[PDB]
């Protein structure tokens, strides 16, 4: 052991001397090759999504550049890493979701349809014919009596429930920021919620974004409905940071 | 378009070993450790559930899972790989129970799901499962617990360790107690023998706890384990 | 960064570093390829491709880099042809089969990200090599208006308002910058078309060529059309003589 | 079961007894026969039950996704499709007399018919369903070109009150719904609420 | 066969009479009708007994499953669902008419599912060769939300209706009551039918039946 | 994809096959196993790997499977490779009956078995089973007979045999010390304690090192039992307390 | 050599090598050439022989009443070409009755020999084609290799010392579009002689050609057939 | 009918802690006879029989097929099969051929092999299952043996009064049925015995 390798164990999904997945992992560093970083935190009555939106070129019709998705009309989610993987992973969301529906007769739980997404890539985990996708998700909705819900799932299989989390270039910074926050965790309020989410990607990104430098989601326990903030009502928040 | 690997990923070497089996176990011993013990009145299952990184919401996912009404289990290894695993043994659950109207004899189940793991390790295009399982039931007065690892290889223990320190972890139990241990004792000298490596302050959000009596299987609240926490309860 | 030991071989490989190194080499066949350009005008979208002669015995018109993929939707292409024309079938088909399904014509968006994943199916296994094409899609209609999406062999779909593929990416785009498309109409935008080809493309390595221009957009009545000889030729004189400068 | 559209300016009405039979039994007389397809469409559903819950069940599964997936309201007219396509793919083995009115972003207003063969027309103001047989001439003596959502909201209201009287396929309560921009808003005409029509004497 | 339930303030009740019949003679005079579906839902079966047993089992065998996995608790219009969807596609091969009921996050729900595959989402139903002899029971006497006992009994009252009148129906009325909280399986609620004191005797005396041929074997 | 597969079912320069040849390398590491054939019956003797004081075992055996009617037998090597081809050979039997409906001969049942570890050798791209089994029964053709297969598809029946570690020192004892025409059940049994006391690291082999199974005719109904811990002892014992008998003679 | 085997396996170039070697079969055929006028398609090709006792090989095919065509490269694969070729134009007939138009032909050789080029195993078509038809936007030449990609020609030549042959017809095509028939052939003839070893040339026994216009159905000629183009040569550049 | 094609009953009553099964013998092919000892009734483990009335192939057909099942559940499970499970491994095979049946209605009569327990049930040919505490019948007679069954069963009975009691209803019911009789045989179980004897019996 201690990094050690044995046959195709860092060319296909196959165990190596360790007992790792090389492949998995290769496929981790692959989500920050997007050089972006995503946060998404869980208020109270709420939960919000937010991203960085590098759009470095003024020839792109910016509405086209996103990194949001609306799933169902209660369940939106961010993507963060290798693009097409992304939109692929997305698209199944929306299908293994329309079809639950269909078949059992009630929206999918944010719960249910993160296992479900992570069920999935842990087959490119066993199975040496594909590789695993190189992107991570979070997925955020109101559920029926647990209020607000975050999850995220990797391109290994795992998934899980958090207070708040982040995905990209600077999630390792970002949680230690995060779950320095949710110590102090004043009264976790929308605005709050909103408000520690952009500082928190303001600062390990060290900032200070315009408002057409980020994106952000929110699905609200009084407006389940995932909504995507505009431009002007971003800035709003923006503002609001900047009187102290 | 994808069509598909129809050789076996695991194979013989000429010291006779199936190496990626072997890999697989060393995946379990990396792993988060577990404990079993059969109180010869029912059975308890405990593991490390460290997760709770202050953000981690300890609740939306488990590592103790129930299979059928009167079956529970616990792994050490790949999460993963036994999330596939429990979706497959609840539904070799149903499919007994379906035919023959009777819940599912604990030994059955546990060689019905040891079979798919053999089937990893011989089939194309695969690895095999890169976890250890520890079965626990109440099936015709007696209780059960029992062990199946990646080979497809399954054993009845009287108790045991799997995952980090499962070597100390056994060896400690291989004394530190034994048979006719009633319920709630069989509890304390297994989230001790838990102890005996869990690292940290191990609290009622760091470890997840489930019984199996005659009497059903279920996974103990965070209550009922704050308070055998206190070296009692 | 030298990296390819075995991890470049298969698109079901990931690099150590997180890559897909064959994905990555067939966008050096795009890179290697002549320089298409595609511009989102204020009524429509404009179409110019850089057509080497690749030989003086082949006719005006062979190897067309520029399609119909449906009647209001028009594809430029860079990169194997041969890759680029299936993908041209493949979004024929798509846009087919939504007319006799949902009963309209397909959104240009949608037609897009469904090719979209067409394209990215072929970058995760072994079975498949990616497509070593890019390609732009470009469609005009009263009720959604002008639309120009571009995909690469990873997959990746994106709306433009102005866009290039091939040898000169990079010295195409520093000349759209310069046009104000947002408010140009298509009829003048031919002109700044065939005039950004010229400039970008190599006098001197690519021997002779010739220029291939799509119409699609209120001029045209929404259907995808080739641009009318007077036009290309008068776009082409504009820019010969802003050559001359 | 009697089965009915109408088209006016910004919205559509639809309108539907409660009525569902087997054979000279009712087995149930408080059907919901107006069935949501999307948030401003709707289906009318006459024939076989299972059948036509079946397929429109079908058809909000397909919509649903159609939408998300390109982020828009979808078309009237789409949905109509769909209905047409499973009830002309499947028609030897459905029994479905479907009626789709609904609103649209991009064209308002609009009433269309796929009856048995699984054709698809579009008409100003549709009708179905055995009882229809019963309010041809009336309703072809009363349509207004120009009607409100009002006077449409009452023009059913008086079709489908005539129809439950004369066939014993259809009765029950009137069930009634508008569509427009603004939303949809679904009332009921129990007992007396329903239009009555002397019966003859001497 | 009689089978209803009907929808009260608290929850759910469900009916049933006992008797199966092969042809014109009665096989069991005690079936059991009233099959569990989940912990809160309950389905009565009317048909072709074998396929109202099966279909019950797996659409019960398959939200143990669901529920395995949500971690939460059964819906209604899920088995519903489950349920119609199945039978559809049979195309009514499967003679399963059904009266499912039971209480969700959502509240008490009580539906009818036919053979064919629709279903009815009412207040109170029937099925079986005994409803319309039930419905007439409910027609008459029901009321929106009746206490536990007076739905209780109104359902019973149904059920008796058709025990009496409709020769497919006879023999005991098992009752199921599902509110928010509760979950009373009364399996014989009433017994109105006793067989006849018997008067004479009968009873065979050893060595009355001249045998044959004789063979034993101990067992241990 | 060619260039991950390792073709498990090709021939080597030599002509054999080299996923065999290491299947049988791990079958002699697993548990000794042997069996040895009678006149009024037939048995089989393995060493219990599965030793160790916290295991519950709850089984009749840890390595005797009961297939036929007429028929049992254990294994040495992957035991969960194991439980597939004893799995099948309980269903070969049933198709068997259900069939004839009558016993399956014997070494038919073996035959069978052996034909499919056979073919994941010709073809599949797949690894053989790491498995050697013995196979003892009775049949109205030959009555009690004693089998042995590879991994390879191949097989034979043996007076006595052994398979497992040291399974050479077992042969070549057994080779010279049996009664060729002249064993009874006791006389077996004998040979049984005698030799697996030597092939195995173990002193004074205890009873749970070793399991145990004897297959017996009986008034028609074969009969197929597991010796209990004490009836194992006996044995032990009366090997030992008979052999410090045995040197007071030279 | 890593990216050699496999055409699914690009090069850190962007190329592929498989399809490259398939290119290279062509090559490696004898060398054929094709052009026309306004009205006729000429195919002209040099058979070769593999022995003075053995006959030489077939060149040139006939696709259907208004298409032929000529081969270089693997003889297995242009048949299973040529037969998708005549199927395809069978079935226009079939269904339509009307002939299927050359450039829709072609297309659908494009799209067939495109897919085993990208899927794993398979390997490309080892054969180029010229293909010479006349439908109702008159005569047609088109080229198609190896790699699915196909062109419409003014004239061409494939096949060994074919770049002698492209260099003729490059400097007579102002002269091809109103030559009539047999100085058109000529031309061809001229073109194909230009790839051989100046100790040799033309033989009535090496030549074959290929004729379909609008006057002709597709016609060829190989043996003393082909003696009426060859009278009226040229000196031939000593 | 199908059912009736080859004639037969088939009754299982319920003791104390004791159980009877019996069948007819006639094995005809409509109005003709074809044999006297056919038998109908099939051991499934001591203490546990299944009898099978209808039509004959699939009555031999079920039974071969069901020992098939049995003796595998039996060599995986370790242990002998329970009444209420044999009835539900019954239920299921018959059930895989909804479709397309075999026409036959089982009954089973046995004893807990790990308690007293006395067990009796029958089936659809299509596999519904009904179990009672008094008796079951199958096969061209039901009517006949209802008849006695419900004139003749007491609640609980020593292995000697049920045998003459079994013994009664089915020579009393098979004899006013055409195709069943040729003889009747039974079977009366308990914990430590199993008598068998062949009732004497008219032969027309
Ligand atoms: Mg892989
Ligand atoms: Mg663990
Ligand atoms: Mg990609
Ligand atoms: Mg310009
Ligand atoms: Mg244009
Ligand atoms: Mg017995
Ligand atoms: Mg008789
Ligand atoms: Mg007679």
């Amino acid at each position: 052991s201690r990094g050690s390798s044995a046959g195709f164990d860092r060319h296909i999904t196959i165990f190596s001397p360790e007992g790792r997945l090389y492949q998995v992992e290769y496929a981790f560093k692959a989500i920050n090759q997007g050089g972006l970083t995503s946060v998404a935190v869980r208020g109270k009555d709420c939960a919000v999504i937010v991203t960085q939106k590098k759009v470095p070129d003024k020839l792109l019709d910016s509405s086209t550049v996103t990194h949001l998705f609306k799933i169902t009309e209660n369940i939106g989610c961010v993507m963060t890493g290798m693009t097409a993987d992304s939109r692929s992973q997305v698209q199944r969301a929306r299908y293994e979701a329309a079809n639950w529906k269909y078949k059992y007769g009630y929206e999918i739980p944010v719960d249910m349809l993160c296992k479900r997404i992570a069920d999935i890539s842990q087959v490119y985990t066993q199975n040496a014919e594909m590789r695993p996708l190189g992107c991570c998700m979070i997925l955020i909705g109101i559920d029926e009596e647990q209020g607000p819900q975050v999850y995220k799932c990797d391109p290994a299989g795992y998934y899980c429930g958090f207070k708040a989390t982040a995905a990209g270039v600077k999630q390792t910074e970002s949680t230690s920021f995060l779950e320095k926050k949710v110590k102090k965790k004043f009264d976790w309020t929308f605005e709050q919620t909103v408000e520690t989410a952009i500082t928190c990607l303001s600062t390990v990104l060290s900032i200070d974004f315009k408002p057409s430098e980020i994106e952000v989601g929110v699905v609200t326990v009084e407006n389940p409905k995932f909504r995507i903030l505009t431009e002007a009502e971003i800035d709003a928040h923006l503002v609001a940071l900047a009187e102290r | 378009a994808e069509r598909g690997y129809s050789f076996s990923l695991t194979t013989f070497s000429p010291s006779g070993k199936l190496v990626q089996i072997e890999y697989a176990l060393a995946a379990v011993a990396g792993g988060a450790p577990s404990v079993g013990i059969k109180a010869a009145n029912g059975v308890v299952l405990a593991t490390e559930k460290k997760q709770k990184s202050i953000l981690y919401d300890e609740r939306s996912v488990h590592k103790v899972e129930p299979i059928t009404k009167h079956i529970g289990l616990v792994y050490s290894g790949m999460g993963p790989d036994y999330r596939v695993l429990v979706h497959r043994a609840r539904k070799l659950a149903q499919q007994y129970y379906l035919v023959y109207q009777e819940p599912i004899p604990t030994a059955q189940l546990v060689q019905r799901v040891a079979s798919v793991m053999q089937e990893y390790t011989q089939s194309g295009g695969v690895r095999p499962f890169g976890v250890s399982l520890l079965i626990c039931g109440w099936n015709e007065g007696r209780p059960y617990l029992f062990q199946s690892d990646p080979s497809g290889a399954y054993f009845a223990w009287k108790a045991t360790a799997m995952g980090k320190n499962y070597v100390n972890g056994k060896t400690f139990l291989e004394k530190r107690y034994n048979e006719d241990l009633e319920l709630e004792d069989a509890i304390h000298t297994a989230i001790l023998t838990l102890k005996e490596s869990f690292e940290g302050q191990m609290t009622e959000d760091n470890i997840e706890v489930g019984i199996c009596n005659e009497a059903g299987f279920r996974r103990l609240t965070p209550t009922e384990v704050k308070d055998y926490l206190a070296a009692i309860a | 960064s030298s990296i390819g030991t075995g991890y470049d071989l298969s698109a079901s490989t990931f690099s150590p570093d997180g890559r897909v190194f064959q994905v990555e080499y067939a966008m050096k066949a795009v890179e290697n390829s002549s320089t298409a350009i595609g511009i989102r005008c204020k009524d429509g979208v404009v179409f110019g491709v850089e057509k080497l002669v690749l030989s003086k015995l082949y006719e005006e018109g062979s190897n067309k880099r520029l399609f119909n993929v449906d009647r209001h939707v028009g594809m430029a292409v860079a990169g194997l042809l041969a890759d680029a024309r299936s993908l041209a079938d493949i979004a024929r088909e798509e846009a087919s089969n939504f007319r006799s399904n949902f009963g309209y014509n397909i959104p240009l968006k949608h037609l897009a990200d469904r090719v979209a994943m067409y394209v990215h199916a072929y970058t995760l296994y072994s079975a498949v090599r990616p497509f070593g094409c890019s390609f732009m899609l470009g469609s005009y209609s009263v009720n959604d208006g002008a639309q120009l999406y571009m995909i690469d062999p990873s997959g990746v779909s994106y709306g433009y308002w102005g866009c290039a593929i091939g040898k000169a990416r990079q010295a195409a785009k520093t000349e759209i910058e310069k046009l104000q498309m947002k408010e140009m109409t298509c009829r003048d935008i031919v002109k700044e078309v065939a005039k950004i080809i010229y400039i970008v493309h190599d006098e001197v390595k690519d021997k002779a060529f010739e220029l291939e221009l799509s119409w699609v957009g209120e001029l045209t009545n929404g259907r995808h059309e080739i641009v009318p000889k007077d036009i290309r030729e008068e776009a082409e004189k504009y820019a010969k003589e802003s050559l001359k400068e | 079961t009697t089965i009915m559209a109408v088209q006016f300016d910004g919205g559509v009405v639809l309108g539907a007894d409660s009525r569902t039979t087997t054979g000279s039994y009712i087995a149930n007389r408080v059907t919901d026969k107006l069935t949501p397809i999307h948030d401003r469409i709707f289906c009318c559903r006459s024939g076989s039950a299972a059948d036509t819950q079946a397929v429109a069940d079908a058809v909000t599964y397909q919509l649903g996704f159609h939408s998300i997936e390109l982020n828009e309201p979808p078309l009237v007219h789409t949905a109509a499709s769909l209905f047409k396509e499973m009830c002309y793919r499947y028609r030897e083995d459905l029994m479905a007399g479907i009626i789709i009115a609904g609103w649209d972003p991009q064209e308002g207003g609009q009433v269309y018919s796929v009856p048995m063969g699984g054709m698809m027309v579009r008409q100003s103001f549709a009708i179905g369903g055995s009882g229809s047989s019963y309010i041809y001439g009336y309703v072809d003596a009363t349509y207004r070109e120009g009607m409100t959502k009002e006077e449409c909201l009452q023009f059913t209201a008086n079709a489908l009150a005539l129809a439950m009287e004369r066939d014993g396929s259809s009765g029950g309560v009137i069930r009634l719904a508008a569509i427009a921009e603004s939303g949809v808003e679904r009332q009921v005409l129990l007992g007396d609420q329903i239009p009555k029509f002397a019966v003859a004497t001497l | 066969t009689t089978i209803a339930g009907v929808v009260y303030k608290d929850g759910i009740v469900l009916g049933a009479d006992t008797r199966a019949t092969e042809g014109m003679v009665v096989a069991d005079k005690n079936c059991s009708k009233i099959h569990f579906i989940s912990p809160n839902i309950y389905c009565c079966g009317a048909g072709t007994a074998a396929d109202t047993d099966m279909t019950t089992q797996l659409i019960s065998s398959n939200l143990e499953l669901h529920s395995l996995s949500t971690g939460r608790l059964p819906r209604v219009v899920t088995a519903n669902r489950m349920l119609k969807q199945m039978l559809f596609r049979y195309r009514g091969y499967i003679g399963a008419a059904l009266v499912l009921g039971g209480v969700d996050v959502t509240g008490p729900h009580l539906y009818s599912i036919y053979p064919h595959g629709s279903t009815d989402k009412l207040p109170y139903v029937t099925m079986g060769s005994g409803s319309l002899a039930a419905m007439a029971v409910f027609e008459d006497k029901f009321r929106p939300d009746m206490e536990e006992e007076e739905a209780k009994n109104l359902v019973s009252e149904a059920i008796a209706a058709g025990i009496f009148n409709d020769l497919g129906s006879g023999s005991n009325i098992d009752l199921c009551v599902i509110s928010k909280n509760k979950l009373d399986f009364l399996r014989p609620y009433t017994v109105p039918n006793k067989k006849g004191t018997r008067l004479g005797r009968y009873r065979c005396e050893k060595g009355t039946t001249a045998v044959l041929t004789e063979k034993i074997t101990p067992l241990e | 994809s060619r260039r991950y597969d390792s073709r498990t079912t090709i021939f080597s320069p030599e002509g054999r096959l080299y996923q065999v040849e290491y299947a049988m390398e791990a079958i002699g590491h697993a548990g000794t196993c042997l069996g040895i054939l009678a006149n009024d019956g037939v048995l089989l003797a393995a060493e219990r790997r599965n030793i160790h004081k916290l295991l519950d075992e709850v089984f009749f055996s840890e390595k005797i499977y009961k297939l036929n009617e007429d028929m049992a037998c254990s294994v040495a090597g992957i035991t969960s490779d194991a439980n597939v081809l004893t799995n099948e050979l309980r269903l070969i039997a049933q198709r068997y009956l259900l069939q004839y409906q009558e016993p399956i001969p014997c070494e038919q049942l073996v035959t069978a078995l052996c034909d499919i570890k056979q073919a994941y050798t010709q073809f599949g791209g797949k690894r053989p089973f790491g498995v050697s089994l013995l196979y003892i029964g009775w049949d109205k053709h030959y009555g009690f007979q004693l089998y042995q297969s590879d991994p390879s598809g191949n097989y034979g029946g043996w007076k006595a045999t052994c398979i497992g570690n040291n399974s050479a020192a077992a042969v070549s004892m057994l080779k010279q010390d049996y009664k060729e025409g002249e064993m009874t059940l006791k006389s077996a049994l004998a040979l049984a304690i005698k030799v697996l006391n030597k092939t195995m690291d173990v002193s004074k082999l205890s009873a749970e090192k070793v399991e145990i199974a004897t297959l017996t005719r009986e008034n028609g109904k074969t009969v197929i039992r597991v010796l209990k811990q004490k009836e194992v002892e006996q044995l032990i014992k009366k090997h030992e307390e008979e052999e410090a008998k045995a040197e007071r003679e030279k | 050599n890593q990216y050699d085997n496999d055409v699914t396996v690009w090069s850190p170039q962007g190329r592929i090598h498989q399809i490259e070697y398939a290119m290279e079969a062509v090559k490696q055929g004898s060398a054929t050439v094709g052009l026309k006028s306004k009205t006729h398609a000429v195919l002209v090709a040099l058979k070769r022989a593999q022995s003075e006792l053995a006959a030489h090989q077939k060149k040139i095919l006939h696709v259907d009443n208004h298409i032929g065509i000529s081969i270089a490269g693997l003889t297995a694969d242009a048949r299973l070409l040529c037969n998708f070729m005549r199927q395809e134009c069978l079935d226009s007939r079939f269904v339509f009755d009307r002939p299927l138009p050359v450039s829709r032909l072609v297309s659908l050789i494009g799209s067939k020999t495109q897919i085993p080029t990208q899927r794993y195993g398979r390997r490309p078509y080892g054969v180029g084609l010229l293909i010479a038809g006349y439908d109702d936007m008159g005569p047609h030449i088109f080229q198609t290799c190896p790699s699915a990609n196909y062109f419409d020609c003014r004239a061409m030549s494939i096949g060994a010392r074919s770049q002698s042959a492209r260099t003729y017809l490059e400097r007579h095509m102002s002269e091809f579009m109103e030559c009539n028939l047999n100085e058109l052939v000529k031309h061809g003839l001229r073109a194909l002689r230009e790839t051989l070893p100046a100790e040799q040339d033309l033989t009535t026994k090496n030549v074959s050609i290929g004729i379909v216009g609008k006057d002709l159905e597709f016609t060829i000629y190989d043996d003393d057939d082909v003696s009426p183009f060859l009278e009226g040569l040229e000196e031939r550049p000593q | 009918s199908i059912m009736s094609y080859n004639g037969g009953a088939v009754m299982a009553m319920k003791g104390k802690n004791c159980v009877a099964i019996a069948a007819d013998r006639r094995f005809g092919i409509q109005a003709q006879l074809v044999t006297t000892d056919f038998q109908k009734i099939f051991p499934m483990g001591d203490r546990l029989y299944i009898g099978l009335a209808g039509l004959a192939t699939d009555v031999q057909t079920v039974a071969q097929r069901l020992k098939f099942r049995l003796n595998l559940y039996e060599l995986k499970e370790g242990r002998q099969i329970k009444p209420y499970t044999l009835m539900s491994m019954v239920a299921n095979l018959l059930y895989e051929k909804r479709f397309g049946p075999y026409y036959t209605e089982p009954v089973i009569a046995g004893l807990d092999p790990k308690t007293f327990k006395p067990f009796i049930c029958s089936l659809d040919l299509i596999g519904c299952p009904m179990v009672t505490d008094d008796f079951v019948v199958s096969g061209t007679c039901a009517e006949q043996m209802y008849g006695m069954c419900e004139s003749l069963w007491e609640p609980n009975m020593d292995p000697d009064h049920l045998f003459e009691t079994i013994s009664q209803a089915m020579l009393n019911a098979v004899d006013r049925d055409a195709v069943s009789g040729m003889g009747v045989i039974v079977h009366i179980i308990e914990k430590d015995k199993i008598t068998t004897r062949t009732l004497k019996a008219r032969m027309d």
